[PDB]
């Protein structure tokens, strides 16, 4: 089960008629190339060891395409400005997500193309890779133009063609990952006593903790999953119980790197 | 291998 | 007109023990537009040589960054992450709680 994605951002500046264009490329949610128009001589750079085998021509070509896209974001920010009647000299962001998901056979599961403006959903390609979904009126004018010009056939050819092929090259140049949550519950006298279920050092980031012996609805205390910074992640989920009847609730952790869900307490 | 856009927004 | 308010976690990479070196992370997420100023404080005083991940955004479009610095936790030293963003009328300082 694999994936490739490019995440793109252009950000408009006051006075400087040219925006800052940053472009990151991921394989299996891991960074491997990055472009930042604010570098002195802007170029794609490897972000991982296995990219450094790709030779000079790769970097030349992809850098040229980065520059093409940059120009495209310039034009589209500029137009968006008019679509929404935004004042001159503001700051505005245009973003794009694109790429493809492969099944475990290395076949295409799904192709993805989305655009957002000012951090809001603007327009997106449906999973059929033929039609579009527009968020507001501006975006429908977009939608309308694109479906009249058949741009979807272009993006569909990319997602079914080069995105899969090149992902295959990349995978070959890279056959599986996971780390399991080491876990434990801590005790914290409220005024009553809090029980914090801890999950540490796991990868990937997706995980479910819950308390229980019926599924413990809420008064759930949880944090968004967070990176230890070593490549692993952390998360906890607490519940406030009064004294002594700790030994009545249960923490369970669900992670794909576990032989089986952990069932924890004390 | 980056996508190259077609029609602008 | 449509900003999104940052969200800050301050936490050690390894379990905290007084006297033993560690990494302290400030993890700021959920924010837009991408411009942000981030500072880590030891007893109020800016820590130099803080390292910071490059601009990234998540599948919901919101941006995030991970700040982090070496540190050796003590009984009395307070550590903090102060974050300035146009979503907020003024900097937000989040203090490290070693049990969270």
């Amino acid at each position: 089960p694999h994936s490739m994605r490019y995440f793109e951002t252009a950000v408009s500046r006051p006075g400087l008629e040219e925006p800052r264009y940053i472009s990151v490329g991921y394989v299996d949610n891991k960074e491997f190339v990055r472009f930042d128009s604010d570098a002195e001589n802007p170029r794609y750079e490897p972000r991982a060891p296995w990219m450094e085998q790709e030779g000079p021509e790769y970097w030349e070509r992809e850098t040229q395409k980065a520059k093409g896209q940059e120009q495209w974001f310039r034009v589209s920010l500029r137009n968006l400005l008019g679509y929404y009647n935004q004042s001159a000299g503001g700051s505005h962001t245009l973003q794009q997500m694109s790429g493809c998901d492969l099944g475990s056979d290395w076949r295409l599961l799904r192709g993805y193309l989305q655009f957002a403006y000012e951090g809001r959903d603007y327009i997106a390609l449906n999973e059929d890779l033929k039609t579009w979904t527009a968020a507001d009126m501006a975006a429908q004018i977009t939608r309308r133009k694109w479906e009249q010009s058949g741009a979807a056939e272009h993006y569909k050819a990319y997602l079914e063609g080069e995105c899969v092929e090149w992902l295959h090259r990349y995978l070959k140049n890279g056959l599986l990952r996971t780390d399991s949550p080491k876990a434990h519950v801590t005790h914290h006298p409220r005024s009553e006593v809090t029980l914090r279920c801890w999950a540490l050092g796991f990868y990937p980031a997706d995980i479910t903790l819950t308390w229980q012996g019926e599924e413990l609805t809420q008064d759930m205390e949880l944090v968004e999953t967070r990176p230890a910074g070593d490549g692993t992640f952390q998360k906890w989920a607490s519940v406030v119980v009064p004294l002594g009847k700790e030994q009545n609730y249960t923490c369970r952790v669900y992670h794909e790197g576990l032989p089986e869900p952990l069932t924890l307490r004390w | 291998y980056q996508l190259e856009n077609y029609c602008g927004l | 007109m449509i900003q999104k308010t940052p969200q800050i976690q301050v936490y050690s990479r390894h379990p905290p023990e007084n006297g033993k070196p560690n990494i302290l992370n400030c993890y700021v997420t959920q924010f837009h537009p991408p411009h942000i100023e981030i500072q880590m404080l030891k007893n109020g005083k800016k820590i130099p040589k803080v390292e910071m991940s490059d601009m990234s955004f998540s599948k919901d479009w919101s941006f995030y960054i991970l700040a982090h610095t070496e540190f050796t936790p003590t009984e009395t030293d307070t550590y903090a992450c102060r974050v300035k963003h146009d979503s907020m009328a003024e900097p937000k300082t989040v203090y490290w709680d070693r049990d969270m």
